């Protein structure tokens, strides 16, 4: 399947390898919620969005 | 910071913390109103504090200044991280004093071996999370170029540098990132990435100002 929100909502969160602190947000498959973390600033994976709503809806239904 | 130690109040005057509700990176006053921080700090809403020590309560005496402009150096890469450098212009001047003061650029570029002063409020864990209240700060030698890329092969430009301990330990961690690194009494360098923090291997890497110092001042000037 192409274009599967799976592929990037059921990611575990990754801070990746730069150090800052930034405000994101990931959804969390064991909660079905979309919840804040820090974000080190680089790299990382695609379960990482600049607002609640963004993952909201990125991640409104899950296959 | 980990491995580090409570530095005392205001005995690092240069340190800043950014703030956008929260603290998500520190930097460097480099005079009464130009402060470096790293690239990946970019926010167009920040507030400069200086004077912190613990950057969880309000003293009195801190001063909290609006940034008025933050200029990304114009050939940085996010994917690669070269160019990692910022300057952050205060809306209005700092007053300097004891516990804000600047610290002065670079006019060489520091050898391997040479100790530095690596400072910040990030977490002072290898596993999990914990942040400090009060300021941490760590001793830290520079690494040989050879052996920085040796630990992260294909990764360090010409702009970057390895700072730290290859046994494990002592590194600075995430929300140190745009914090200073300081040796001899200038500032060599700028907490940037480093794969975790405190593995055996992977020290920190920095960003290297000695080769920004052209781009600092212009900027400064221009602006
Ligand atoms: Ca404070």
């Amino acid at each position: 399947p192409t274009g599967n929100n799976a592929e990037i909502c059921l990611l575990p969160l990754d801070y990746g390898p730069c150090r800052a602190l930034l405000l994101r947000y990931y959804y969390d498959r064991y909660t079905q919620s979309c919840r804040q973390f820090l974000y080190g600033g680089c790299e990382g994976n695609a379960n990482n969005f600049y607002t609640w709503e963004a993952c909201d809806d990125a991640c409104w239904r899950i296959e | 910071i980990v491995g580090g130690y409570t530095c005392g109040a205001n005995t690092v005057p240069y340190q800043v913390s950014l703030n956008s509700g929260y603290h998500f990176c520190g930097g460097s006053l480099i005079n009464s109103q130009w402060v470096v921080s790293a690239a990946h700090c970019y926010k167009s809403g920040i507030q400069v504090r200086l004077g912190e020590d613990n950057i969880n309560v309000v003293e009195g005496n801190e001063q909290f200044i609006s940034a008025s402009k933050s200029i990304v150096h114009p050939s940085y890469n996010s994917n690669t991280l070269n160019n990692d450098i910022m300057l952050i212009k205060l809306k209005s001047a700092a007053s300097l004093n004891s516990r804000v003061a600047s610290i002065s650029l670079p006019t060489s570029c520091a050898s391997a071996g040479t100790q530095c002063l690596i400072s910040g409020w990030g977490n002072t864990k290898s596993s999990g999370t914990s942040y400090p209240d009060v300021l941490k700060c760590l001793k830290a030698p520079i690494l040989s170029t050879s052996s920085c890329k040796s630990a992260y092969p294909g990764q360090i430009t010409s702009n970057m540098f390895c700072a730290g301990y290859l046994e494990g330990g002592k590194d600075s961690c995430q929300g140190d990132s745009g914090g200073p690194v300081v040796c001899s009494g200038k500032l060599q360098g700028i907490v940037s990435w480093g794969s975790g923090c405190a593995q055996k291997n992977k020290p920190g890497v920095y960003t290297k100002v000695c080769n920004y110092v052209s781009w600092i001042k212009q900027t400064i000037a221009s602006n």
